[PDB]
């Protein structure tokens, strides 16, 4: 489909490693699972891809993108495969997942998100697995871990966690089941003290700490006529 | 092994405040209401009465304990201010806890006693210290009781500043119209200079209610005390 | 006092959201209306923080024909309210047998 | 007052417009007029934007 | 070994120019001397190098690193060498 990469037998797909800071054009529905790597990409327009009616994988590999519209994937529909790795987006847009209902897979590594909102993520429910590495977010919401109800794998390595309130949560989702799937896999949380230094694999799931409790009807009666 | 803070819950302390206030308030006015057409109390009252100003020497240890005790109430304000606004600090370990639930027990118990000295309770419960009172203990007991802290209505300590031009004359040091003007127009100076400073803090540290607190700006203590001191100037750098 | 800042906050606002006619309304600034009002106290009370400011020709003009007299309004207006607020007589009381 | 406000408005938009005579008149200021009218009116009025 | 790099017997020796940003997955502490050759990330992760207990040397070729942090280096400690060639290092 497009003039630049040449048409792929059977179903139309992109071309890999191609050199070319414009975005393919002539895209349609025969054109399926687009594959873009070390392409220079500054943003997506909205409805980038409505010209493609239906898309299976699409790959953002080495692609410089610091700005995503809030309908850029208005277009996909139906998208299942969509890796978000690599990238240099500062912060998603809300709603920008909203569309992608279907999608069964993505990840989340190395990307300098500051944090991400659990509105910009939407629901998800079908989603297989996400991970976390070497991404420069240190705090996560619990409202993001409590959104998605099907997520079973989630990748934290290589992203050294804060210990705190913000790793309840998470750790507790790691009571859920066990995230590092070998021992080479585990990694230890940061603490604001140097003195003090703990592995994650060795940090307790669901371990009593300060403000374990975030409400309580009990000690509401009481400072309510202390 | 001192971790840092997370969820965040202040309506406990404001809210134990306003029960404090207001349900007294309540009580007085419906006393009032049912004495209205029916719709030894001396004794002590007159001892109380003597108690609060210097008549005895009892009386006088009494006035200079209030003095050091609010002196000392509002440094440990400016200490805890050095702090961030919302912590949580086990009673046991810090010091400085056991030093304010101190402090503020004899406050209270002061507070009991000027109740009981007092003419008109009505008129009593709305006074600026009686009002100081309320905003002040209940807010640090429930914070010893959870175990948690926050930086709350503690800028109302500095409020303790306007008796004392009272508790001098009470203890017979200040006599001639110029000084004793002088002390007041200083303390009323310096107290409402520190409130407006500390309350500046509190809503510059923290955010908007409305904005999910976003909107937070780090001052120091000092810094909005400098702030408060170019604006009453009209300066304004 | 009230009428007075809060009309001249108004046309403060109208002038900073709407640009000058001259430059085709392209020189406007976003001003909420308290912004406009939190503006005019500042400038009443000769403190002028310049956070906020007029910034469009017409808004400085009325500014600067507001400086001249609106701030003597000020000057000779807030210290008499507040003596007029505080004029009370404290033994007022009546004694109780 | 009149005379004044504009005879300092004048002067104050002759010295910046043009520079510093020991800097070779490098160290300036674009004013227009107007701008060092609406100057002098925020200084004397001890206002101080 | 890492995932991507081959595994040399004997002696492990990272495979030169690499051209990935982030350090390589599945680091062992059998694994010595790691060269990381065009490193497009601005800063380095902490806990990078946790996975290898143990190191001999470390060199960069064009990586730019414009800051670090103190838990990216806790991984290390046996290491005699380490190179910073032209890197954007400006505050240690």
């Amino acid at each position: 489909c497009p003039e630049v990469c040449t048409c792929v037998p059977g179903g139309l797909a992109s071309c890999s490693a191609l050199s070319l800071p414009a975005v393919p054009p002539g895209l349609s529905l025969r054109l399926r699972a687009l594959l873009l790597d070390h392409n220079r990409v500054r943003a997506l327009p909205p409805g980038a891809f409505a010209g493609a009616g239906a898309l299976q994988r699409l790959d953002l590999r080495e692609n410089g993108l610091h700005s995503v519209h809030v309908r850029a994937f208005w277009g996909l529909g139906a998208l299942q495969l969509l890796d978000l790795s690599a990238n240099q987006l500062e912060a998603l847009a809300p709603g920008t997942f909203a569309p992608l209902r279907a999608l069964r897979n993505l990840s989340l590594a190395g990307n300098r998100l500051a944090r991400l909102e659990p509105a910009a993520l939407g629901a998800l429910p079908l989603l297989r697995s996400l991970s976390l590495q070497d991404n420069e977010l240190a705090a996560l919401a619990p409202g993001l871990l409590g959104r998605l109800p099907a997520l079973d794998a989630l990748h934290l390595r290589g992203n050294p966690w804060g210990c705190g309130c913000a790793l309840r949560p998470l750790c507790a989702w790691l009571r859920r089941h066990p995230l590092p799937a070998s021992e080479a896999e585990t990694v230890l949380c940061v603490w604001p003290g140097r003195l003090t230094l703990s592995p994650l694999t060795a940090f307790s799931d669901a371990a009593f700490s300060h403000c374990a409790q975030p409400l309580a009807l009990r000690d509401l009666a009481v400072v309510y006529t202390l | 092994p001192c971790d840092s803070r997370g969820q965040r819950m202040w309506w406990a302390f404001l809210a134990s405040s306003m029960v404090t206030f207001f349900g007294g308030l309540f009580i007085i006015l419906l006393w009032r209401t049912l004495k209205y057409l029916w719709t030894w109390m001396t004794s002590v009252k007159d001892w109380a009465g003597v108690m609060i100003s210097a008549q005895t020497l009892t009386g006088r240890v009494l006035v200079v304990l209030v003095f050091a005790l609010s002196i000392g109430a509002l440094v440990i304000y400016f200490i805890d201010s050095s702090n961030p606004i919302e912590s949580c600090q086990n009673f046991y370990k810090d010091f400085t806890l056991q030093i304010d639930m101190a402090f503020n027990v004899f406050f209270l118990l002061y507070f009991g006693l000027r109740f009981i000295a007092a003419n008109d309770k009505l008129w009593f419960w709305l006074e600026v210290n009686s009002v100081v009172d309320f905003f002040t203990v209940p807010p640090v007991f429930v914070s010893v009781y959870l175990n948690r802290s926050w930086l709350g209505l503690r800028f109302l300590r500095a409020l303790r500043l306007i008796q004392f031009s009272e508790i001098l004359q009470f203890l017979n040091i200040l006599k001639t119209s110029n000084s004793i003007k002088l002390v007041n127009l200083l303390s009323i100076f310096i107290s409402t200079w520190l409130t407006a400073a500390g309350f500046i803090h509190l809503v510059e540290n923290s955010g908007d209610p409305w904005e999910n607190f976003q909107n937070n700006q780090a001052l120091t203590y000092w810094e909005c005390v400098y702030l408060l001191m170019v604006t009453m100037s009209t300066v304004g750098y | 006092f009230i009428s007075t800042w809060l009309t001249a906050a108004g046309f403060i606002h109208l002038v900073e959201n709407s640009g000058d006619p001259w430059e085709n309304f392209q020189n406007n600034q976003a001003l909420t209306y308290w912004e406009c009002v939190y503006l005019l106290m500042v400038t009443m009370s000769t403190v002028g923080y310049g956070d906020v400011y007029a910034k469009t020709t017409l808004g400085r003009l009325f500014m600067v024909f507001f400086i001249l007299g609106g701030l003597a309004m000020f000057a000779s207006y807030v210290p008499e309210i507040i003596e007029l607020i505080g004029n009370r007589k404290k033994y007022g009381g009546s004694y109780s047998a």
